[PDB]
């Protein structure tokens, strides 16, 4: 594959250090470095592959870059000069942060509420105010809706005091909120990996970490036991759900796994079924005894590994 | 055996012809020495 990103990747590790320098001073720390460890590790280095490389550059030149003067390269340092013999006051440099704030407030908006919420909560209620009123009234909604009552009361009501729509000091305020998340993205958290990482071990050691942490904290311990849960409650798995995952499961593997799960849950799962398809299940847990526990929990995890698939069909929502 | 004899002719002209590939291998080791390093590097890899 070569996109967009990558034809500029290959364009840049193809020419040199000369534009390159530009285009770090023009670009991002993480593409900086993989440009680095491209030209100290490269690969794509073929006599007709650099010469199409040449015409895509002279395409980007006649159409992206349309053969035009320095694009807020060398033009900005006029901007400065045409500033500088004007007031002597960096409106240009208030203009730059505005265009960095308004940038920032879209990716506020793309962003999740909860975690802008989370990094604007330590932050001045008056500037949580300031933001949710220049933000999009959808992610506002959401935000206000994540806050707890009472700050959100509080920012509701500072909105309404907010009337001063200061100027240059609510673009360095979305700055330093960019900031902080400017810093490696992260997001290692894995709330759910826990539990995910849990379900990937054994169902024994599993067990075993549950009592473990329910013993550390039972409400860490049971967030824990909830994200093993996988479709063990109908009216939380949904009916429909249960009915769609169940005709994708093989009939075998569902009957395998319920004759060692429990009766509950061999009833949940039958009542989706063909009616057909449940007396045959039955007829046949009521003929063969529980086979291996080894094979039992094998079909039960192939369907929780098929209930991981239709998770990421992500046509319903899974339990 | 003169037939052997001109395999073994042959072979002196193959011999000749592998100490001129040696000096093609010495070549690409002596040019583009960072290009012979590259080929290294890729060598390995593909090891």
């Amino acid at each position: 594959n070569l996109s967009g990103t990558d034809k500029s990747v290959i364009l840049l590790m193809t020419i040199g250090e000369d534009r390159a320098a530009e285009v770090f001073k023009h670009l991002s720390t993480r593409e900086v470095q993989a440009l680095s460890t491209a030209m100290a590790n490269v690969r794509q280095i073929s006599n007709k592959q650099l010469t199409d490389v040449l015409s895509e550059f002279e395409q980007e030149a006649e159409q992206f870059a349309a053969l035009n003067i320095n694009a807020n390269e060398y033009l900005r340092s006029v901007l400065v000069k045409a500033l500088g013999e004007e007031r002597a006051s960096s409106l240009l440099e208030d203009i730059l942060e505005t265009r960095d704030t308004t940038s920032g407030i879209e990716t506020l908006n793309f962003m999740e509420p909860q975690s802008a919420a989370d990094l604007i909560r330590d932050e001045h209620p008056q500037i949580i105010a300031t933001i949710l009123v220049h933000l999009k009234r959808s992610q506002a909604a959401d935000i206000l809706a994540l806050f707890d009552e009472r700050l959100r009361h509080d920012v509701m009501l500072r909105i309404a005091t907010f009337g001063g729509v200061q100027l240059a000091e609510l673009t360095e305020v979305l700055n330093g909120l960019l900031d902080g998340q400017n810093l490696k993205r992260s997001k290692m958290g894995g709330v759910r990996t826990a539990a995910e990482i849990i379900n990937l071990m054994k169902t024994q050691q599993e067990e075993a970490v549950i009592t473990a942490v329910r013993e550390f904290d039972g409400e860490l311990a049971q967030k824990i036991i909830d994200e093993m849960f996988l479709f063990e409650n109908l009216v939380d798995v949904d009916d429909r759900s249960i009915q769609r995952l169940l005709q994708e499961v093989d009939s075998e593997s569902l009957l395998i796994a319920l004759k060692g799960a429990e009766p509950p849950l061999r009833e949940k799962f039958l009542r989706n079924m063909s009616q057909r398809a449940a007396d045959i299940l039955r007829d046949d847990l009521a003929n063969r005894g529980p086979v291996r526990l080894s094979q039992v929990e094998n079909e039960q995890k192939a369907i929780l590994l098929i209930v991981r698939r239709l998770a990421e069909t992500g046509e319903m929502v899974i339990g | 055996k003169d037939e052997q004899l001109q395999q073994r002719r042959a072979n002196q002209r193959l011999g000749a012809e592998v100490m001129s590939q040696r000096i093609r291998e010495m070549s690409d080791n002596d040019p583009r020495v960072v290009a012979l390093v590259i080929r290294q590097w890729m060598s390995n890899d593909h090891e």
